[PDB]
């Protein structure tokens, strides 16, 4: 089914010696680095706070990533929303009208306060999500009725409540509002099959402009960027070689279906890779959804014996080492070491001393001969690191000393650095396999360029193609050279020092197993570029400093994990292939799971942004806010499922807090639908008076009104109401400003007291500015009690200065037995806060002026259409029909 | 031209101003058969390819498939003494869509 | 060197209350201490054979 995996001579026939797969590694190599950590804790006296090392169940996270694809942001109602009401009042030609949404608005959160600053960083993110969740609407099928063949809407449709205000009406203003209830036609309903219904209703303004950003998006994201979406994943399956279906996708849309789409496709990999302290969490979510099932395959057994006649056999070099079989500890190192070469400068490796065992003194020599011509420490990148890079050639010096057959001569030269000699008759050269770091000598990439660019990859950020010990993926299927010059530089100097230091048995068992060598290459090689190839995977400007950081000791923001391993595992990896039988099973899903968890990322940046300024803006409510504290309410106000990718290796634990305000001040934004409504929904909320909080409290003794009534009906029909909400501020003149450090002051010196009363007598105003309050809005209609009368904008404990506020609406019900003088009292009572809000809440107006409000244009639906949602279509499987240009 | 939905319309019009449609260039292995009385629906107008349009989700996707075996069949025809000259001649003739 | 090599190794204080390149005059400034150093040098690097 695929022309690399057709084997016509038996050369690569060999038992399947294990089984590994993406899901088994993912979970192996977080208890790998887990498990180090909590080893060398618990061997030596450490000082640290006490976190936890768990590891997640890793494909439960990568389902909740793609369940939070099924998520509708919208909703689909048949009414809109209310938003406005009328109190009826003693009068018969005027009622005073309510708007419900600042109702609502006020009973989201919690009183703000001085003290708790990560409690009002939660009730100020309650408030921009309750604006997002009742402006998000569709209206499809709106209930009407045929009026005098005018086509005109129900009179539940709009947003007004009037059915309390029909019995105090006379006989003349019902049918003056009955002529204005049959004016909301609908726009030119006469004409069948309009596929629309354009009508004017009345909702309040914070709603009503999410609810035209939702309408824009439909009008704009359409066909077109399906066409862009699909054609971005023809580009993926392009590189991946993914076999296609017949089936494909015509663009045919329906006359009666409509399509949201919240995401798309190409996704900036910047987002990802600018979360702080994520450089493996992007390590464990690549393996977890790109690596292959695949299977170790052995050798072919007659590589190294031949069978002469019946008793007449040749006998391999290293029969020992052949006629061995891995304990479970040390085939838990082979899978080590084939997760290094996969991710090539992401995961390097070490030595694991332990004394707890006697092993052969020969597995050590070996194993120097087998690094050698394994790993990688040339110039572009490494696999060991500079202390394993030492210790491989320790035991190649004691390799081609230790000689067992006749003694050859060697010169050694002036330093005392291992492998510092001229062994054998023609005296080779052995200073060539010392490592060096910057060249590369001893090991692979001696002289072979193994990282190029070749095509612009799908993703902007990786274009490298690794191409180990110079070979490329077409050699399994269109080869260069002959079986025998199968060759390459790294390895070919190694046989011919190997043959001229005596040992020219051990090389015939090297130069009989290149083309096993070079065909595992071949397979690593078709991993990496080709089905690794993911938003995960390290960009190209951090790929190309991490060997001059790891030369000169540089912190390093993408510090590699360092696993390690043991003498003998470095000969069975030697002798194993990871031939791949299938590809993952989430590939084709996983470009929808990188833009589900991108686009949620910026969501999470937008907010803390806008977040972060309010200490700069009003620095009196928050004297005790730190970075932290707003980090800890957006990451609250959050999918859990998304917090369990950014806490994949408890990197929530280690940060502090110049990166989390560096992440904020990053330039770096996936949009999708969600992030359209939130942008807009921190527009509307840079005032703060559409949140129901504000800091223009003023204090000012007044009396209360005794109205002098002389007609009963006069006095009835005006509709008489008190309020302590301004229509107007003061002047800048004949003011006192107060703040919080001014009246703290004069609270413990015990003068302010003293300071408000000559204020209260000499007919002055004072402001409490500078501290936002949470006001709450009241009625009544007897005698309200005095804690609402002589409440104060502050509280004692030392002062309160964050007290919340309440608006009291005092209207007037009198009867016939009134004395006109009733409401005189020989001494008066006051009251004394009045605050100032610059919105048209709650104001008296005659019956005339009730249907005034409506003037919002809508736009709906009719039953016959359908809102369907196509965000679950975008896999890599689907191939259109016409090509994008 | 499917993506269009102009394929069938397409189709209908090289018929009508009696063209030739050819698909492909698969080598299309060939079956021999003989008849001597009206063969099938099959054997006559048959078509040498498949369209077939699916909806998952309201999106409308198709399958275009071309076939891959074709048939040369034979027709003898048989007559009887007690047949009259218009008996054989028909109202509208019935069509044959296979050239090989 | 498999201390400073975990995956915290960007943010740790390593503490070390002994430095190891010994200057051995102080060892060899025991005043008459010739046999005491043969002894210790016996009962620490001395290899058992066959």
């Amino acid at each position: 089914q695929r022309p690399e995996r057709i084997k016509t001579t038996p050369y690569l026939e060999g038992d399947v010696l294990s089984s590994d797969s993406g899901p088994l590694l993912s979970v192996f190599a977080l208890q790998e680095i887990m498990q180090k950590v909590r080893q060398v804790q618990a061997d030596y006296m450490t000082a640290t706070r006490e976190v936890d090392f768990t590891v997640p169940d890793v494909q439960k996270i990568l389902d909740d990533i793609k369940a939070l694809a099924a998520e509708q942001v919208y909703k689909i109602v048949k009414v809109p929303s209310i938003s406005f009401r009328h109190i009826v009042m003693q009068s018969r030609d005027r009622v005073l009208r309510v708007d419900t949404y600042y109702e609502e608005m006020s009973q989201v959160g919690d009183v703000i306060t001085e003290d708790e600053p990560e409690k009002f960083y939660s009730t100020i993110i309650k408030k921009v999500r309750f604006i997002r969740g009742k402006g998000s609407f569709i209206l499809h099928d709106i209930p009407t009725r045929d009026h005098r063949g005018m086509e005109v809407a129900e009179p539940e449709v709009l947003g007004v409540e009037f059915k309390n205000v029909l019995p105090v009406l006379t006989a003349e203003h019902r049918a003056m509002i009955q002529n204005a209830l049959d004016g909301s036609i609908i726009e030119n309903g006469n004409v069948a099959t309009r596929d629309v219904d354009v009508f004017i209703g009345a909702c309040s303004e914070p709603v009503y402009r999410i609810y035209n950003r939702l309408q824009g998006y439909i009008e704009a994201v359409q066909l077109q960027e399906l066409r862009n979406s699909i054609g971005w994943l023809e580009r993926l399956g392009h590189r991946k070689r993914i076999t296609y279906s017949q089936e494909v996708l015509t663009d045919f849309r329906r006359q009666d279906t409509i399509w949201v789409l919240a995401l798309q496709l190409p996704v900036n990999p910047q987002v990802v890779w600018d979360v702080p302290r994520s450089s493996i969490a992007n390590l464990i979510m690549n393996i977890a959804t790109c690596l292959p099932t695949g299977e170790y395959i052995a050798p072919n057994p007659r590589i190294s014996s031949i069978t002469l006649t019946q008793r007449i056999t040749t006998t391999g070099p290293f029969a020992i080492l052949t006629g061995s079989t891995p304990t479970a500890q040390q085939l838990n190192d082979v899978r080590k070491i084939y997760l290094a070469l996969m991710f090539p400068g992401q995961i390097i490796l070490d030595l694991k001393i332990d004394p707890g065992e006697r092993m052969d003194p020969a597995v050590r020599m070996v194993a120097g001969v087998v690094g050698h011509l394994l790993f990688t420490a040339g110039g572009r990148f490494t696999n060991l690191t500079q202390n394993m890079a030492r210790q491989l050639d320790i035991a190649l010096n004691d390799y081609l000393l230790y000689m067992y057959n006749t003694r050859v001569q060697v010169n050694y030269g002036p330093t005392g650095e291992p492998l510092d000699f001229q062994i054998g008759r023609n005296q080779y050269d052995c200073n060539v396999f010392r490592a060096d770091f910057a060249t590369g000598t001893g090991y692979n990439g001696w002289a072979t360029i193994d990282v190029e660019y070749r095509e612009p990859a799908p993703y902007v950020h990786a274009q490298r193609y690794i191409r180990y010990c110079g070979i490329d993926s077409r050699e399994l299927i269109n080869p260069t050279t002959y079986g025998i010059g199968m060759t390459y530089h790294c390895y070919n100097e190694m046989l011919r020092m190997l043959v001229a230091a005596g040992k020219d048995s051990e090389a015939a068992y090297f130069r009989s197993m290149l083309p096993f060598h070079m065909v595992r290459f071949a397979r690593i090689n078709q991993i990496i570029n080709e089905d690794l190839h993911s938003v995960f995977s390290l960009p190209d400007d951090m790929f190309n400093a991490l060997l001059p950081d790891l030369i000169a000791g540089a912190h390093q923001n993408a510090d590699p994990v360092v696993l390690d391993v043991s003498w003998i595992s470095l000969w069975f990896a030697f002798n194993r292939s990871f031939e791949p039988t299938h590809r993952n099973e989430m590939l084709e899903v996983a470009p929808l799971i990188e833009s589900v968890y991108a686009s949620e990322l910026s969501v999470m940046k937008v907010d803390m942004r806008h977040l972060s300024l309010m200490q700069r803006r009003f620095p009196d409510v928050l004297i005790q806010a730190r970075p932290s504290h707003f980090w800890k309410a957006v990451l609250n106000d959050s999918p859990e499922a998304v917090k369990a990718v950014m806490n994949l290796s408890h990197s929530h634990n280690f940060i502090n807090i110049r990166d989390m305000m560096r992440w904020v001040m990053l330039p770096s934004l996936q949009p999708s639908l969600k992030l359209a409504l939130e942008e807009e929904a921190w527009a509307a909320a840079n005032d703060f008076e559409d949140l129901m909080l504000t800091d223009q409290v003023y204090m000012h003794r007044d009396m209360l009104p005794e109205p002098r009534l002389d007609d009963i009906e006069r006095f009835r029909q005006e509709g008489f109401y008190y309020t302590n909400m301004l229509e107007a501020p003061p002047e800048i003149d004949r003011v006192v400003q107060y703040t919080y450090e001014i009246a703290r002051l004069q609270a413990n010196m015990g003068q302010f007291r003293a300071a408000l009363r000559r204020i209260m007598d000499d007919d002055d105003w004072v402001r409490f500015g500078g501290v936002l309050r949470t006001v709450r809005v009241k009625f009544y209609d007897a005698r309200p009690p005095d804690d609402v009368l002589q409440g104060l904008p502050f509280s004692y404990d030392t002062i309160k200065y964050a007290t919340e506020t309440t608006i009291f609406y005092l209207i007037y019900n009198v009867e016939f037995s009134n004395t006109p003088d009733s409401l005189v009292l020989i001494n008066p009572t006051y009251t004394m806060t009045k605050v100032f809000i610059n919105k048209r809440i709650v104001e008296r107006v005659r019956v005339g002026q009730i249907l005034a409000v409506l003037n919002r244009r809508f736009v709906a639906y009719k039953g016959k259409m359908r809102i369907m949602d196509i965000t679950q279509s975008l896999k890599m499987g689907t191939k259109l029909a016409a090509p994008t240009v | 031209q499917a993506n269009m939905g102009q394929f069938r319309a397409a189709l209908r019009r090289i018929m009508d101003d009696d063209d030739w449609v050819r698909f492909g260039g698969v080598l299309r292995t060939v079956r021999v058969k003989f008849y001597d009385a009206r063969p099938p629906d099959d054997v006559l107008q048959g078509l040498p390819f498949s369209y077939d349009t699916n909806e998952r989700g309201g999106l409308a996707y198709a399958t275009i498939k071309y076939a891959t075996e074709t048939t040369i069949f034979y027709l003898i025809y048989n007559v009887e003494f007690s047949n009259t000259p218009d008996s054989l001649v028909l109202i509208n003739p019935t069509y044959t869509m296979t050239k090989v």
